[PDB]
């Protein structure tokens, strides 16, 4: 990463402290690291972290040299998706095969498969993109998962 | 007057016509003892009602069969 | 073949890991092992030993007892292979011996409610079965049914979930004799749909925060307990009034309705029970 | 009468019907009130018989699942219709 | 916002009581049809009566 | 405040649809009242034919 963008990254880092030392907790790693043009999976983020439970993930604790290698060693990355891949992956509650997704599915799916959303996160990504009758157009809820 | 049975058929018709429109479930009860008991089993008791609830033929469908429904198209 | 049990688990599920031995296997030679007629048993082991087409002299491998025995009686003999399993289906020789063996054992077991299929047969135990808790709901919480398993509960996590993803409207409906526990079957449909399909308000054995409504659910039963339920000879919180229950729920799913219907209030008793029985609960409570 | 309905005032897309009855019934002295008790109970093992053969192959037959149908000379709708029938001869 | 947002919803509600009152109308044609058969049956006795 | 009232003239009308089966629903057992009467006469007029 350049300077520029690291030193934007060092405020990132540097605002979400705890004893004042330049330590942020495990937790925050992966959502700093989302809003730093980054999406990575819990499942990725917990590799790099060494597999906590919710204790220890809760309190053991990064510093800026375990954060910002952490950053790189996802940022870098592998399969990340884009629009083809995602009408597919969200041609995903197509209940008949309809062009528009499954209100209530939507939101379950979200609780119920692998990086489970509480309730607050799947109303949120799903909410007033479906219609009177729930149906969702996925071709665009893909476009606003994509970018933003 | 109009009857308390008739009446009864009047909503009878509310019980059982709502069922053929609903999907069941089934709670199969067999009755372990004629005595009221906690925990008394009879072996003949009991496998009377095994023929009498038509247990080896309940088999003979629901054996091949499943529990677990859940919308195939969002399961795809 | 699957995670073993806890105390409450043990109710839930059978006991599914099952087990392998030579002795059993070695046995097997002895082909002509066939299950032989008996009031004691129902049926016990014995050998097929001289063959005379429609007789064989059969002989017992308990008591020894050489038993001239008829084809037709001898039912053909089967292996703990398919030992009191989690279905009725597993068992290979699908025969009276047999059926019978897998039904018998399983309420003693524990294990009323008895997969066939989805329905469950069940043998009401007049019991405080441990299956009904918030490890058992919230392990049950609209779970996926390979860890919520043969239950008055499963099945109405099939329908919870089904139902709202075909649309196709869901009744769950108890059969048999009198004290048969259609009457406590349902007010479990009650204790999981209260916990399960509900809001959680935020968010062990009975102690819990219910919802409003959800803990009205509970509360609807014993109200309607004491203004007609009475005992009788057979059942001494009979039910003096038979009833359908439905749980109505929205559009995203949750809990909106529960609407129980009477039918025939048992009123005749009120003035005189026969010997042994009583009158509707809230007069004796008053 | 009054009871149960300001109980459903305080309890009431889908719904899921449940069925307590006061039930199969067979004491001594068997009045009104066992028979159609008993009645519904009858009913009810041919609610077995129409639903998990027949009804419950038949939401497996409104989807088209592979479902070979079986049946097995269980239809007891005649012990009803004995109950029940109102013309023809009487129930 | 507030009235809105709630219209849509009762409507469903609406939707559950419209199925229902369809099930009673097929019922009530049902039971109208068995009484007219029933009096259909006792006209025609009454004639050969 | 345009688009709400857009949704309350749409409420109205699945209120009226709920009207016209629940006014069906009124006329089939009033349509069952002439029915069922027309039989207990019959009844009556059985017995002593």
């Amino acid at each position: 990463f350049s300077e520029e963008q690291t030193a934007e990254f060092k405020e990132a880092f540097q605002l979400f402290d705890r004893t004042g030392d330049g330590k942020i907790l495990y937790s925050q790693c992966g959502d700093v690291m989302r809003a730093l043009g980054q999406n990575p999976t819990n499942a990725e983020v917990m590799k790099v972290l060494g597999n906590p439970k919710s204790d220890e993930m809760n309190l053991k604790t990064l510093k800026f040299e375990q954060f910002l290698p952490m950053m790189q060693t996802i940022a870098k990355n592998k399969d990340q998706g884009c629009f083809e891949d995602y009408v597919e992956g969200l041609r995903v509650f197509d209940k008949e095969g309809n062009g528009t997704v499954m209100g209530a599915e939507i939101r379950h799916v979200l609780v119920t498969l692998g990086e489970k959303m509480t309730e607050e996160e799947v109303e949120q990504l799903v909410a007033g993109h479906e219609d009177s009758n729930g149906c969702i157009n996925y071709e665009e809820l893909v476009r606003m998962v994509l970018s933003g | 007057f109009r009857t308390v049975g008739q009446l009864y058929k009047e909503q009878l018709t509310k019980l059982m016509t709502t069922l053929r429109n609903t999907n069941p479930n089934f709670v199969r009860c067999i009755i372990p003892n004629h005595e009221k008991r906690a925990g008394k089993l009879d072996a003949h008791l009991v496998l009377e009602q095994l023929r009498c609830n038509g247990v080896l033929e309940g088999i003979r469908i629901c054996r091949q069969g499943f529990p677990n429904r859940i919308v195939f198209q969002e399961f795809r | 073949a699957q995670k073993p049990l806890s105390d409450d688990e043990k109710f839930l599920f059978v006991d599914k890991n099952f087990v392998n031995n030579p002795l059993a296997q070695a046995d097997w030679s002895a082909k002509k092992l066939v299950w032989v007629p008996s009031e004691k048993h129902g049926f016990e082991a014995a050998s097929i030993k001289e063959e005379k087409g429609d007789e064989v002299t059969v002989e017992l491998q308990e008591n020894g007892k050489k038993v001239t025995l008829s084809k037709d009686d001898i039912q053909k003999m089967n292996p703990p292979k398919f030992s009191k399993v989690e279905d009725m289906a597993e068992l290979t020789c699908l025969n009276e011996a047999s059926v019978l063996h897998n039904l018998r054992e399983r309420y003693f077991s524990g294990l009323i409610y008895t997969y066939s299929g989805l329905f469950c047969v069940v043998i009401n135990p007049y019991k405080q079965l441990p299956i009904y808790s918030e490890k058992i709901i919230d392990m049950y919480k609209g779970k996926k049914r390979h860890e919520m398993p043969p239950h008055i509960y499963a099945i109405a996590d099939t329908a919870y979930r089904s139902m709202l993803q075909d649309r196709e409207d869901q009744s769950i409906l108890c059969t048999g004799e009198s004290g048969a526990g259609k009457t406590e079957n349902t007010k479990k449909v009650i204790q999981y749909l209260a916990v399960v399909a509900s809001s959680h308000k935020g968010k062990q054995g009975p102690s819990f925060s219910y919802g409003e409504l959800e803990k009205q659910l509970l509360q609807a039963n014993p109200i309607l307990e004491a203004f007609g339920n009475a005992k009788t000879v057979k059942n001494d919180n009979s039910s003096r009034f038979g009833k359908f229950i439905r749980i109505n729920f929205d559009v995203t799913g949750y809990i909106v309705g529960a609407n129980i219907e009477t039918y025939l209030l048992e009123k005749s008793r009120a003035i005189r029970q026969a010997k042994d029985e009583r009158t509707f609960h809230i007069f004796y409570y008053l | 009468r009054w009871i149960l309905t300001r109980v459903n005032k305080a309890l009431d897309a889908s719904f899921l019907g449940i069925l307590d009855i006061a039930g199969f019934e067979i004491f001594e002295i068997n009045s009104f009130e066992q028979l159609c008790i008993n009645y519904t109970n009858e009913k009810l093992q041919q609610l077995f018989n129409h639903t998990m053969f027949i009804l419950e192959q038949e939401e497996y037959q409104r989807e088209g699942i592979e479902w070979n149908f079986i049946d097995f000379g269980l239809d007891l709708q005649p012990c009803i219709e004995l109950i029940e029938r109102p013309t023809n001869p009487p129930g | 916002e507030a009235r809105r947002k709630e219209l849509e919803e009762k409507m469903v509600s609406l939707l559950q009581e419209k199925n229902d009152l369809q099930l009673q109308v097929q019922a009530e044609q049902d039971n109208l049809a068995d009484a007219e058969e029933r009096c259909d049956q006792l006209i025609k006795n009454k004639i050969q009566l």
